[PDB]
């Protein structure tokens, strides 16, 4: 549904979502010399982290419940609107600044192979200070390098600030756009050697199946390079200028992202010419067939119902041989057009 | 500036078993960006391909009639490349002929060389 | 050592005429073969690369075409100069190698 | 016909009335009348008042009510004007804006359009309709009932709100436009007709004009955002930037479903080539077995005098007993080659 | 100079000084005389027609100062249309569309405007065009046409232009309504050719049309260098006019596309139902004349004879499978 | 970190020209500043390599890339790094920007139609913009920069009281008049093709449509990149471009904007005429089945009843009709004009 | 742990432990000869040619300390290339390929590589591979491979794959050339089935190279401690050369698909050939079969004596008729 809260003053938070199971808080608080993972469930517990000197990292993985969002942002001091926006789940991509935060609304994607159906999910990111606010609808995220790379010093995440850890996060969801295209580059090969090969309905429903699954992604990342262009061409006092080239970077990867995208739909776009093409290509072979055998069977019919006429004026008297030269010349017929079709290669 | 020459020297009688070397002054161009072929030809017989040099990343490829037998080098300041002949036969009797190639594209995993410039050839005979 | 067999040897043919020579390789070479003309006491002369592109200078005559591992050059109209020994060459190796030569002579 | 001309083109001339609703922090009424100099006495007031003069087809009540506000007459013709793209214009008095009002009809399958004005002039918002009926009722309710924040602020506040209650019903309109193409689609996918493809083309026609529609309104929107006026307070250009938000998200909805409906009509083509092959395979398989038999007895059924023919074999059955054997022969390639 | 144009009938002067307290009007056939020559008094609107005498073209570019390169632009049939800004006058070039349902195809012209001090000199090639109502908002004093200066004059001949244009579009609606009608119930042969055609005169209008509004858009929020600052709405209006002309373009190519696939899918199910015919008379006559030549050979001995009416008996065994057959093809839908 | 490729049997520091056109070489310069000017066409490298430390803007263009040497030495003389070189020498590429702190390189693409076998080939140029040189990379003779060599020769524009940077950007845009006119000439194209196809449907004009088809593809994939460029050209401005002349490339990225519309308007129309040249060839072969429907269903009933006659069983009525046959003869006519009828109100 | 794959008939297990003073091989089939490798400090190479035989395989798992997880890896043939990273060894999983020239038919065999300290494990389902050059190395000195450690082996190992995969990429090189002249001019039903099973053998290709650039990739660019940073700039060159391959069979990829494209364009003008082909030939036999139906039916009354000879003038009409058809088919150009 799109019309949800349609009738409400501006800034009421209501969730639009299907996920109404899950809820848990995950906090990584990570310094140059240590870290300290915490899980909870209490809003009052990530408070004080608000002004900590430190980069923190509170992801609140279930949105469902609007209490835990409107503590945050009330302690926070966060617009209701961007908050409203938030636990809209339809909300289209974006960046938005501010004085003191930075407001950003991602999708990140699940892929079923066995039911070629595409989901999103939708994710957003609050850059306060040295904390970056994170908030989800389910379980499962795409970030779990970015976990390992704070609990294991494999780069320099906790050499510096949030903005680093919010490139991070962004840098994440765009390797989960590769993975899926990947994905989808398989399910195209395939549903082409399908329309090639073997034209069915199931074969056509699952080409408008695909054909839908990418509108929604191209609708989905096109936005996605205006982000990272506002993210890293104009700054921002949040974000640090030795951030931009990362940010840079990564909005590279979103225009092969988006040309990669555009020759999928291209290619999807004549996968129903192919069809109708291959199935005109069975139904001339089935074509050719009954041309053949009416070709080889009018003219013997004629000339076999030609000597059986009631006419009792032909030299049917054992001419010379009658029977046996009509079957002759029956033959003869039948071998000379059966050579003519094998000239024009149909046989 | 100049046209681009191809000059050998070194063609002589050597006894077999002996040695001798072979040079090819490059003119007209510099003998590093190129890549440098010494082909054979016997007398009344066909072309073949025995040597050559690739003068900037100095890698060399030998024919398998003269590979451990001969020995081919540049000098990128003379603009001269070599090919020292030792432990000769009585078949090394040929005009050795010095020539210039470029590298050029068929597809990305393929590549293929072509020579242009040939020298005019020095005779080596291998007798008595 | 990729063997380039060039048929046939001894071709003969009148100034006007057309001149096929087929060449073949022992195995794959991705289009990388070349054709050069010897006059006799001279040095060779590159005419095509590639197997189709035509050199630069070289008459417009002279033609070639890569068939798999299959190579033809063709003279469409024969001259007076265009009497000489023509020969195969593979490149898709480090180690390359020509062909046997096929002479036109005239007739 | 000069500029200045306020001929009015449009099919409702049923029904005038004139609604006011003036609200403040402390004190709040509401009045419908049907005469203008009743709710005249307001241009000059120091609260934020809404008059809705719903129904434009007697043109003395705008012409009177534009001259006392000093609205132009350029913007009096644009006002009175159904046939409008919608359109935003700027004042050093007032601000103009042009909007729409849609009604889907799911039995009809026809698309109804509303065209509603709107003129804010220092702290006053006028309202003007075709009709009687809209889709500000939530706004209403909200004056009314003590709700939101829309009491405590100017009448930039009730802009925006009227503004966001159209994007709402925008919002509606194409969910109720989604349903259509799904059943749509449905029926195409499973069941194919001959009246699909008129219904695709009047859907496609519908979601043409939604675009028409559409695409002006985000550019009323951004230009309302973006460019502020010194009209607007400095304090609601996030309402505003939201409602823009909403519109460029309605415009990719409607990019959307014209891509679905694009689609049908290849689907519907597959389909029928489909049932093309079933049918010419069906033919082929009768063709296949009953012309060499027909040529069999043709062949049999002659008038030749020497004939051997009398009794070769038991005779009659043997000739019946090979084209028995000729027709399994076929019918069982054609079982093979999977077209029967 | 030199011209592309193709007709030379037709050669006339129009001559039209107005002011508030009353208007000259002469309509000289000749040159005669130009009654401002710069005078900066009083509005003046002189209309020329015809580009033969080109004469005309060479001596108005010489009086008043026009360069010569716009004079040149202006003696062609193939250009697009543009606007130049001078100090001395502005130059704007359009075109008018003339359409008519008979032949089904639309003939162009090109029409110049150079707006003067007090002076709006025009080009033309046709007689009888659409500035008819102007010329009577001039002659009986309605609206504000007789108030101030000349660029309002423009202003009319622009709005009269794109008036013209809302009524050509009206047309190709009433036509599109047409074909769509025709589409929906009866296919031809002809139709894809008349809704090719239909579709050639959108993209030419939609290459038209486009360089008339960067015309227009370029005409207001420029800062013009002499133009009344009370004229600015109305411009703005007739951009919107402009706008909207282009976006009803854009929907009928709309159309005009899907209207190609509908009659593509006519033509498919036009395919198919021959094809179900044909398979359904050779399914249920075939079998039926192969029975009838089966017992018509000529074997001598045969086990054929009358059993209990054995011609009715087989008569009426050819009439169920023939039964059969049939309620096979209705059960299967065809 | 950028880093030269390894490529499989290719010696490990070599630089191939990846193209096909080795007919001819040229080096043109043009040393311009507010008050003279000086052009000269030459073949040495020597005579232009000097011309790196110099005061007023130089234009150096070298036509004919398969001489990789001169690549190489100019490469080196001006400090190019060999991975720049390496992109120069690869025509299989996209349009690409590279800022560096000393250099700016781009990849361009320019286009030559031809009506004639409705051939589309392009030519990679590539531009490097440096203290005081633009420095030109072409393939083979012919280009579009015709109109910033006459500007440049008669001191017309603002050109010649400028630096460098001017000169860069009139180079694009030049090439961008050239995309341009190549947009003209596929309207050209578009028009004798759709004219062709709607009465002449055969296989030579769907490969037409197709090669058209693929004309367009490669041409989006070559305007996106220019765009691209455009917009890192003026909403990333790097040290080697001045404040000024930044609004010049917005003026070139929304003409690229207006390109790449154009470029999408033209893929729309193309499926449009194969959508008809499929309608037509059903309209004959609707026209061709209708026939032989009609053939069959008049004869095989009349056949079927033909053979019915046509046999015996020998107790049949098959006399004493008013001899009958007239009476057969009459059915048959009377059913044949029947189903004649019916085609009629079929209009078959 | 089971052997999913098809090839389980032969078995051998080779060793070539090897060090710069000599080298040692044996070609052994019994477990417990290959097991007191792990702890010689010389590098090792073990080549398990059999996968089916599941004992040995568990054996050496459970005795090189390796995960069972990743020995399921092994007995697991349908499987992409993959790269794992472990505390004690690394895990990659790569294919061979053999293409058969006559029957255009690519078959792919899996080889997995375990890397430990100065040891390397294959496991091959079959016998037959392209490491020999790599053998030979060892055997003869002819590189820098026997003053090395195991990481180099696994990098020869690893080069000598990606040049079969360049020779293989020559062998579709010639194929790819063949087929486009045959498709270009005189195609066949034949053809049309080469092309679809191109297709789909380099989609094959397609879908494991792309896996291999990124198990190469992730081999340089981040070194577990198991490869030395000495050997990185070899990984590195074997990475460009995975590049090389799949940009070769991208362009490959559309060209095969152009050639499709071309083909299948052009069915309906096929369709109206064989319409035209069949109703030409109904139509002219058809009536011709009505009346020698109607002459020969068995009535009594029918004039088939004498009137005009009797059988010239129904051959005559016949002909007449017949020909009338040619002619009217004449038109239109059928
Ligand atoms: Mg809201
Ligand atoms: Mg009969
Ligand atoms: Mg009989």
């Amino acid at each position: 549904r799109l019309s949800a809260k349609k009738g409400l003053p501006p800034g009421t938070l209501v969730y639009t979502g299907k996920y109404r199971e899950d809820f848990e808080i995950e906090v990584m608080n990570y310094s140059i010399e240590e870290f300290r993972e915490f899980k909870t469930t209490d809003v009052e517990s990530v408070l004080p982290f608000r002004d900590s000197s430190t980069p923190t990292w509170i992801n609140i993985t279930g949105i469902h419940r609007t209490d835990v969002v409107q503590r945050v942002g009330e302690f926070f001091g966060i617009h209701p609107l961007v908050l409203e926006d938030i636990l809209n789940v339809h909300q289209r991509p974006k960046v938005e600044f501010f004085e003191n935060y930075v407001f950003i609304v991602l999708k990140m994607f699940t892929y079923d192979k066995n039911l070629h159906e595409l989901e999103s999910e939708q994710v957003s990111l609050i850059l306060t200070k040295n904390c970056v606010l994170m908030f989800q609808e389910k379980i499962g995220d795409v970030f779990d390098p970015v976990r390992e790379r704070i609990r294991y010093n494999r780069g320099i995440i906790r050499k510096k600030r949030a903005d680093y850890l919010l490139y991070s996060l962004i840098d994440a969801l765009v390797d989960d756009y590769f993975v899926l295209l990947e994905k989808i580059d398989d399910e195209i090969d395939v549903l082409e050697e399908e329309v090639l090969e073997r034209p069915e309905k199931e074969t056509v429903q699952r080409t408008h199946q695909l054909k839908r699954n990418l509108v929604e992604l191209r609708k989905t990342i096109w936005p996605l390079r205006e982000v990272l262009s506002s993210l890293y061409r104009d700054v921002p006092p949040l974000i640090e200028k030795e951030t931009v080239p990362y940010f840079r970077d990564v909005y590279d990867h979103t225009i092969q992202i988006a040309d990669t995208v555009e020759t999928f739909r291209d290619i999807v776009s004549g996968l129903l010419d192919v069809y109708l093409s291959s199935v005109s290509n069975k139904t001339n072979e089935v074509m050719k067939v009954l041309t053949i055998i009416a070709t080889i069977f009018m003219p013997l019919t004629f000339i076999a119902g030609i000597y059986g006429m009631n006419f009792e004026y032909m030299p049917e008297l054992r001419w010379k041989w009658g029977y046996p030269v009509v079957l002759a010349v029956m033959g003869v017929i039948a071998v000379i057009m059966v050579v003519y079709f094998k000239k024009k290669k149909w046989l | 500036i100049s046209e681009v020459q191809l000059v050998e020297s070194g063609g002589g009688l050597v006894q077999p078993g002996g040695s001798l070397r072979l040079s090819c002054a490059a003119s007209g161009f510099n003998v590093s960006y190129y890549s440098i072929h010494w082909v054979r030809q016997a007398p009344g017989k066909g072309l073949e391909w025995v040597a050559s040099i690739s003068s900037s990343s100095g890698s060399t490829s030998y024919a398998d009639s003269v590979k451990g037998r001969f020995t081919i080098s540049a000098d990128t300041s003379k603009n001269t490349a070599y090919l020292q002949m030792n432990s000769l036969r009585a078949e090394d009797t040929a005009v050795y002929y010095c020539a210039r190639s470029y590298w050029y594209y068929i597809w990305s995993y393929s590549y293929g060389n072509a020579m242009d410039y040939w020298g005019q050839g020095t005779l080596v005979t291998v007798s008595s | 050592d990729i063997q380039m067999t060039q048929s046939p040897s001894s071709l003969s043919a009148s100034v006007g005429d057309r001149v096929t020579i087929t060449c073949r390789a022992s195995q794959s070479v991705s289009s990388a073969v070349a054709w050069y003309q010897q006059k006799p006491g001279k040095a060779p002369k590159l005419l095509i690369y590639s197997a189709s592109s035509l050199y630069s200078g070289v008459p417009s005559r002279f033609s070639g075409s890569r068939s798999g591992t299959d190579f033809t050059l063709t003279i469409s109209s024969l001259q007076p100069e265009d009497f000489a020994t023509y020969y195969c060459q593979q490149s898709s190796s480090s180690l390359i190698t020509f062909g046997q030569g096929t002479k036109v002579e005239i007739k």
